[PDB]
């Protein structure tokens, strides 16, 4: 009988299974999950600055629709659009709606820069029963409904603004499409309107079309919303012999400025998390995640797998 | 594993070894005992922690991107937005699957490796005083009290001291 | 002389060369090719449901052109457009043609839902020698060529359909661009037509333009094809004082529904394969493929390499 | 390979070994013979098959995507569609090239490893009864008939039985 | 005392640090940098064929503006647009400007194919003080400013060209938007112009709009630039009763033909490099690069990292 | 490293070894000397050069692509162009980071491996004529002049020649 000395390693009763290059199921002593699967269920208001659209979506917020007045002067890292948002004003459509939505979301601001305009030869501040504020007729708070001077001509419009400042201005304006020849003349006198908006380097000319569209809020006409950017030093002109839906000023574009919009339905909590999804917030140190392709902020990268175990111990051999 | 030590010539692990990852179990005239080896345990842990720190570094921070969900069919542009996103997801899922599998193959080889290094270190301390029993154990061909055992475990064991005793015991 | 025992491994006369991290050419005992290079040359009709456009492309199929009548009520996983497909009807163009093609391909169906319309104050079922069916004048089977009432006015059009069902309707309609002032008046009386199509949330207003275009099938005019979707609950109105090319009903949109179009020239075989390319079918268990970037179904991923050998044996050392 | 056994201290392979991947070739008083080793052969095959199954799993299934071929120049949108597709193809070709190279480096090391484990297993069965001849062979310092040879190959060989004979033969 | 023999490896005083799977900082004997960080600062004129726009951008070059005459018949692998490029002619805008720019860049040629046209019933070669060549009035060298015959009608235009050749023709033409009703009639007689350009399979019809735009080079009108491609065998027709800005011929489209435009400001050197960025040229054998996402030619792939050290030696243990 | 030879049982490297990567340092009756081992040095260098050649192959050649810088906000299309480019860059940066880390882990293991193969080759040449001192050195239990030393270094050393001398010296 001689002394012996043995070299060995530690083992545990219950191992954890991991994958390797050659094996699907290998039992090791310990492992850590690298795919985040859980989320908070509420959107965390820190550290990202949130603004909840509630019953206004972002464009309605930018136009100034009846439900959107709390949306004034707001700023955000992420604007939240709700599935319950509703239209509340005169029926309108936006050509390349998505791009105006994207440009707004990204500027991260609904702080309107108000301007004085002199619209010579027209009635101003038109209103509609399709856009009610507090029970009374009203209109996009940022747009100016011009009509012919009362009882006379739609004195031709030729107003210009020079961008004297250091930022790019974004102008929201529109065009009224009447439901009949009567409405056209009753409103703009002329039988065919025309709206031309231009800066030195780009330009936008629209002829309204008259006809019936499905009744919305009792209205069969439409307004088409357009937008024009204006660089420092450049000028914009609004030229119209009829049907101009006029601006009351402009928004400030900041560039690629770390903003965005999220379309979620979850309530804003009081939690903290640097990563928001449409499904709630992610609070994790994991590299990957199962929760949503829609992930804003400092997030684990979305993957398809619901589990990826990283081995953090040797093979487990209890027996 | 590449070295054949864990799940190899070491028949199994020790559920009782709860204060290290690797260790010594000895039998001598005074009885038996188990102790953890710190160096080997620490080398393993360091490399595993090392690769764990490497994997967490938070480098994915995205704000305005592109829409990824749609309320109406549009055709061309939408097809592109969807395809771009699906391409990206497939490539990241792939990167993730390969990372883990390869981050597991290596880890298990590292742990097997460290087990082997311990064994070999001890093999070299003992010189001609011991013989490999084939199962991770050395037979030590001389009396080895508790102090002598610890001298193996703490790396101060001088094989010259017992060489004549041990060689005589082996060869005859 | 003492006994010896040697440990060794097996080798073969002819090894196979593979690449490693350090070596381009390493000889191993066996290897498997992971890049699929061969294909069937015929398109396999199983398990994917195929519909061969033959001499009609998908849009001509949707409009109902003279060669496309077998294309009625068809459904598919993959619609096959041929390079031999030809136009056979009145010359037309489609703004964003590609998107209408994409929307059709994806719905996977040419099963037209026929509707009754009352077009008050016009002649109906116009026809043309530029669109011959069986030698006689004819017209897109899904479109209705309206003209002025015979010998009188193009009684104004204001027809509406309400989407009462559970699916999104897709309406195909057009606008006739005449080659002269004579044709315009002979056909629509009015000197300038107008077609406005609208639902509650979107709208499309066109003024036809009169002039000469290159003669096609003896015709110098054109028809412009447009489309309008209509959600459940919404309504579409067709409003026109001239030049409306009217619909006879609508198609059903299903969403992202696992369909598509392939532009190939290969004959449909009787083989079986879950993967189609423009070059034929792929029947392989290989992870990657050389055959085509155009790969529909359950396919190996396209790569640039024509060979990637995976070693499946040890190093081969015969000598 | 990392272990230096195949294409290493084992000078070459045996074209005659056709019923296994690894094996024993012995010389004794009754003649010579070759036999395959099942355990080592199976371990290698299992790992290779294991990684082969891992690679086939059919996970790429795509229907409506985007056009990838064009009949006329369009400018902006087309540039994007083409760029997206070219980006994806480059990334997948890269993934494929790296996968194979790394799926080959490892496999060759695994096979080298298993060869070594066999050698080491036998080394440990024989104890002080044999000496490493340097070429994958052990000289066995005692008579070893066919039964004794098989006892090495089937792992029932008890070194204690021949120890006195063998030690005497080595030391003198 | 017995002889000993030791096995060892070489080491150096100063190692280099690299990253591994488990360690951020590991000292090895030698390493090579795989991320290229330096560039030449001049654009290398070899081996890629460069054409420096100087004070003309590519579209101005294609239209034939006053500063662009050296841009005639030029060909390139890469066309270089400068930040100092200026407009010098009648103010114009291009719908989908970016696509015309992309189509030109890619054809790699400004070699105009001149054609004879017979514009019946109009004055030709109009000119403007907003487009001065050598102090005298002048016009895009590739466009033909038509006006009403002097003192009579804008004899209707209906000119056709048949593509008899083997290449796709690209036609540049425009539409004049006048600043008033006076200008319109003084120039085109008619109160409303119309320009329709068409081939057998596609077509483009524009009604000019009259109004004030900001003065550019004293001009308040605009010209809108359009383009039409024509396949072999097809025909193009120019039909106009007013405001046509006419072509003098066409450009040759080659397909995906290995060209492009780079917007850089760096001087063209005499160096040699197969890789150009907006920041200068890259002369490297490294796989990756830090310099710019904008990389044309045979280049290292752009990455975010400024350093990736590849170990090329064993661990360095000097002590 | 996986083998525990470099930064392992070999205590450190030799700044004086300037004409190879691995080598012999001996002590005998005539003095001492260092010499490089060519085979082991070349094997290491070859594999490192091999993987270096593999990495350079110039395969990225792109002309007309897409714009990557913008002078004005556009919304939808631009978001896509930017997202596509950012997706690609992230994936290539990732590929690069993983390539190096894995191209470094392996290289260091290869170099450790080759060091070990040299040690083991020498171990096998010497048979029962030497003993592993634990530090990369063998004690050689017989007189070994300069010619005999070189015979070890050039692989012509016949252990049978000194076996009786050496075994006697070890066992007594």
């Amino acid at each position: 009988g001689n002394p012996i000395i043995c070299l060995g390693h530690h083992a545990v009763e219950n191992g954890t299974s991991v994958k390797t290059l050659t094996d699907n199921h290998v039992e090791v002593v310990s492992a850590k999950e690298l795919v985040e699967t859980k989320h908070t269920d509420e959107l965390c208001p820190s550290p990202l600055k949130l603004v909840d659209g509630q019953d206004c979506d972002l464009i309605n917020g930018a136009l100034g629709s009846p439900g959107c007045d709390r949306l004034q002067d707001t700023t955000w890292d992420v604007f939240i659009e709700r599935p319950t948002a509703v239209d509340t004003c005169y029926p309108f459509d936006v050509p390349d709606y998505q791009s105006l939505r994207s440009i707004l979301a990204s500027s991260g601001s609904l702080e309107f820069i108000a301007e004085q305009f002199t619209w010579n030869g027209v009635k101003v501040d038109g209103s509609s029963s399709a856009c009610l504020r507090g029970g009374r007729n009203s209109f996009f708070s940022r747009l100016n409904w011009l009509t012919k001077a009362t009882n006379g001509n739609y004195g031709p419009i030729n107003v210009t603004k020079e961008n004297t400042g250091s930022y790019v201005r974004l102008y929201l304006w529109g065009v009224h499409h009447p439901s009949s020849d009567n409405e056209q003349t009753d409103l703009y006198k002329v039988a065919t309107g025309r709206v031309t908006v231009s800066t030195r380097s780009d330009q936008i000319s629209i002829v309204p079309n008259i006809g019936s569209r499905p009744r919305v809020r009792n209205q069969s006409g439409r307004i088409s919303i357009y937008w024009t950017l204006v660089n420092p030093g450049d000028s914009i002109i609004f030229n119209s012999i009829g049907n101009l839906i006029a601006p009351r000023g402009h928004y400030k574009i900041s560039k690629s400025t770390k903003s965005t919009v999220l379309k979620s339905d979850k309530r804003i909590g009081s939690c903290t998390s640097p990563c928001l999804t449409d499904k709630g917030s992610i609070q994790s140190d994991k590299p990957f995640q199962n929760v949503s392709r829609i992930a804003i902020g400092n997030c684990p990268k979305y993957v398809k797998q619901g589990s990826l175990m990283l081995a953090t111990g040797m093979r487990n051999i209890p027996g | 594993g590449l070295f054949g030590a864990i799940a190899g010539f070491i028949e199994n692990g020790w559920q009782g070894l709860i204060d290290g990852w690797y260790g010594f179990r000895h039998q001598n005239a005074e009885g038996t005992g188990t102790a953890a080896d710190l160096k080997s345990t620490q080398a393993a842990i360091d490399q595993i922690n090392g690769k764990l720190n490497r994997l967490i570094e938070k480098t994915n921070e995205k704000y305005h991107q592109i829409e990824k969900e749609f309320e109406q069919v549009e055709g061309r542009i939408q097809d592109l937005e969807k395809y771009v996103e699906d391409t990206k997801i497939d490539l990241w899922s792939y990167n993730a699957e390969l990372l883990v599998a390869l981050e597991n193959q290596h880890t298990i080889d590292v742990t097997d490796s460290e087990m082997n290094k311990l064994f070999e270190r001890v093999r070299r301390q003992l010189r001609e005083n011991a013989e490999d029993q084939g199962n991770g154990c050395f037979e030590i061909f001389h009396q080895c009290d508790n102090n002598c055992i610890e001298s193996i475990r703490n790396g101060t064991y001088d094989h010259n001291i017992y060489r004549d005793e041990a060689i005589n015991n082996r060869i005859k």
